[PDB]
DNA sequence: ATCAATATCCACCTGCAGATTCTACCAAAAGTGTATTTGGAAACTGCTCCATCAAAAGGCATGTTCAGCTGAATTCAGCTGAACATGCCTTTTGATGGAGCAGTTTCCAAATACACTTTTGGTAGAATCTGCAGGTGGATATTGAT
DNA sequence: ATCAATATCCACCTGCAGATTCTACCAAAAGTGTATTTGGAAACTGCTCCATCAAAAGGCATGTTCAGCTGAATTCAGCTGAACATGCCTTTTGATGGAGCAGTTTCCAAATACACTTTTGGTAGAATCTGCAGGTGGATATTGAT
């Protein structure tokens, strides 16, 4: 049982970049990788707040895909895939 | 020569080759202590199927590149190449993220 | 006692008939449910799985495979403009992006 | 044992009709069930609400086709309201 | 004959603002308020209700959807109200 | 007598139970159910009419219209946001002026 | 008849919208975007009025309408 | 003779429109808008006034939202002057396009 | 900003009329009582899959150096859009007819519900089939020259 | 200014993880018989929406002048991309303990059902009160001139 803490920095820079890549962009100021951390953060708070709620509703002890796609559905980000 | 490509040569590069591709972007076991690290912040002693995980991956690459595309127009409308802060703030703005 | 037919041989369809009455019935749509209505949302669902997966197949063989993955379905919804706006808030996991770079980074 | 209903086995068989020689990998399967549910439950909620709308207590083949009217993109609709007619009458026919 | 929520919307603003009135367009606002949230809670309880299999929604559900539906110190409020209410229906 | 009396709130409770029952929501409703949904729509409901009542008065009005509405939903974070999809009619828009427009 | 969207109420819009300065070509290029809106609007409240079976768009259509569009209204029934 | 500079009469409008919630469009030209477009779906529809009135609300608070965020990417671009190209950014990002 | 002149904004009234409340009636709805049935909680447990630990490799993060070229700042003018006067006309306000459209009201064939019985279509798991990942290393295209 | 260096393209090849096929059990469609619900056909209104039409209130179209904004051009500091070495830590493959997910069973607290019985909210005239018209003119703000 070890303490999970500081790990918004596993979003390195390098993946950071990556992912901009695939967003087309060509050239990237140094302020926008604390920025993006801080964007990801929220919005993963907001999808895992919704899906611990369904998971605890149904009590239970295991977040399932079905309750993170149900979160995502309720935030109008439906993600397709992942209902097995 | 020694030989070294001109700024912006190798980012074009890149462009198309992660354009071209679908793997996750994001390091798998990195990101799985970040879901876990949120979520154990609101219920101790979560499991998660890897199956949550991956969908929360997906969702959130899919999420940040979408973004950083709109970034990118909202760069190229100030008539500059290099997104910023600025552009970030003006896109979540305009989407109703945080307006 | 008579030799049953399917509802859905009866339709002409692929889709189940009798599934999808049964889901509409228990889903809490409705207290009744008409004897065409899941003929005809089976049909209508049978068709769009058509669309998709004429434009996915289009693109493996055009991408040289024989196998649909995620990434063929993207490029058929994506390229597809009916298809881009009816799915257009939903993520399709493992299917990247459309190449696109804006004219104005291409070298000058 | 567990057993779980899916749709993969009649949108593999919509594939062999479309593309005869091609296969489908079990993720592309999960995304094709993902839409198939999606859809049925846009179809279904949007003619719940208009038999309620109406004050009628029964969803009908009316109900299915203009929810099929106002959730999809145009040339999309048309044509799903022709099958959906079509097989609604081939039914019928017995 | 048409219902709606003006009466109890009156009531409640007699409650909170005993000398304020409220014009007839302004009513018609919290009337169609008052149908968009019940909209929404009971359809998301009714999906959580489907989700696990169960043909009733109960305050459990409820609680669940408002916990989903409504933005931080809201939610706390609504909650706090709802269990307040259902204990003090409860007791007769 | 009524159970709207009993839980100590002015939304009908009775009429919230019908209207569950009626709505294809689920085959069954609990006797908590409709108790709480009352309670939670009145609660939105007072919190709504206080902001408005207030920037009512910050006006110097009387009556609560549909701009005080407006006024009320916006410059609340909380109602903004669950609201953030929503026209009220006849509610106008915020004054906001974007600074590099004013003069000097 | 969508010229009847004169420049000066353009103008009003944009000043409640916060703007202090205009190009000539806003109007005509306003003139495109609200079309574009009014005839989605419509279309499906239409179909509202032809699943009821009338020939009278109620407020009500409309409002469905606006609410399937994700732009729900207040102050006409919901 | 006396002469505002300019933009002072645009900031006048714009502290009186945001102040105030009437409608913007004259009622019978929109009116007659809304009469055509829906009659290129079924000609000699009748309208109950109040929906005419809800298509207003509609469409004035959606031009003024539109509004609001073409303002922003004009300011964004170091401009002061709403350009077709901002409403075109604006409803790109909106997801409108 | 100092200042006088000019234009629009706006706190301040006061009545009156148009809304917002009193008076009052009544079906439809809500409550109460009684008789029932039953969905889901508790308990108990098999066995899927989750958490964790390790090794071994080698991919990729990190940290550094440096200069190409980008963002920022500045200057300037061409020309576009704001302000305004003017005089024309579209919309507002409001009244009038009357058609035809919603919108209830029964009556009842036609449709849907639902239990029981029989008949497959659909799933799981095992067995078989096979693209293509992922390793090749030439073939071609692009880049950036010294 | 062809040339060196580099990257990408594209074709090759084969085992194996993954996909497809098959097979047998069984849950759930389908048939059958009957009870219940319903939504249309005919009928009767009476609000309510359109088609007129007109007088005068505002509001719009047009043309001119010019303030000042947008966009081009230019300069330069210094940030960010490209290229390197190093070595951490992710990935992969794998084995293992066991949490808890899920599948089943009993059986009541909590639900539905049905018959009455009161109560209430909707409704709509009539009787009694804030809010707009709209007077202002008196501040408040802006402007060209010093």
């Amino acid at each position: 049982r070890k303490v999970l803490r500081d790990n918004i920095q596993g979003i390195t820079k390098p993946a950071i970049r990556r992912l901009a890549r695939r967003g087309g962009v060509k050239r990237i100021s140094g302020l926008i990788y604390e920025e993006t951390r801080g964007v990801l953060k929220v919005f993963l708070e907001n999808v895992i707040r919704d899906a611990v709620t369904y998971t605890e509703h149904a009590k239970r002890k295991t977040v399932t895909a079905m309750d993170v796609v149900y979160a995502l559905k309720r935030q109008g980000r439906t993600l397709y895939g992942f209902g097995g | 020569k020694p030989h070294r490509y001109r700024p912006g040569t190798v980012a074009l590069r890149e462009i198309r080759r992660y354009q071209k591709s679908t793997e996750l972007l994001i390091r798998k076991l990195p990101f799985q202590r970040l879901v876990r690290e949120i979520a154990q912040d609101f219920k101790t002693d979560l499991r998660f199927q890897s199956s949550a995980v991956m969908a929360l991956q997906e969702a959130c690459e899919a999420y940040l590149v979408g973004l950083f595309e709109d970034t990118n127009l909202c760069a190229i409308h100030a008539k500059r190449v290099t997104i910023m802060p600025k552009d970030i703030q003006l896109a979540r703005r305009i989407r109703g993220e945080r307006a | 006692r008579a030799k049953a037919k399917t509802r859905s041989s009866r339709a002409g369809l692929q889709f189940p008939v009798g599934r999808v009455h049964r889901l509409l019935r228990k889903g809490n749509y409705s207290e009744r449910v008409g004897a065409g209505a899941p003929v005809y949302l089976a049909a209508v669902l049978e068709y769009l799985t058509a669309e998709i997966l004429e434009l996915a197949g289009n693109a493996a063989r055009d991408n040289k495979k024989t196998r649909i993955i995620p990434r063929h379905l993207q490029l058929a919804i994506r390229n597809d403009e009916e298809l881009n706006k009816l799915l257009g808030r939903v993520t399709i996991a493992q299917g990247g992006v459309l190449p696109n770079i804006q004219a104005v980074l291409l070298p000058k | 044992r567990g057993r779980k209903e899916s749709y993969s086995i009649y949108v593999y068989k919509v594939l062999k009709q479309v593309h005869p020689d091609t296969g489908i990998s079990s993720k592309a399967m999960g995304i094709m069930n993902s839409f198939v549910n999606d859809i049925f439950e846009r179809i279904a909620s949007e003619a719940s609400r208009l038999a309620h709308y109406n004050k009628r207590s029964t969803i009908t083949s009316r109900e299915v086709q203009t929810a099929v009217r106002l959730l999809l993109p145009g040339e999309l609709a048309k044509h799903a309201v022709s099958e959906g007619t079509k097989a609604v009458t081939k039914y019928t026919s017995s």
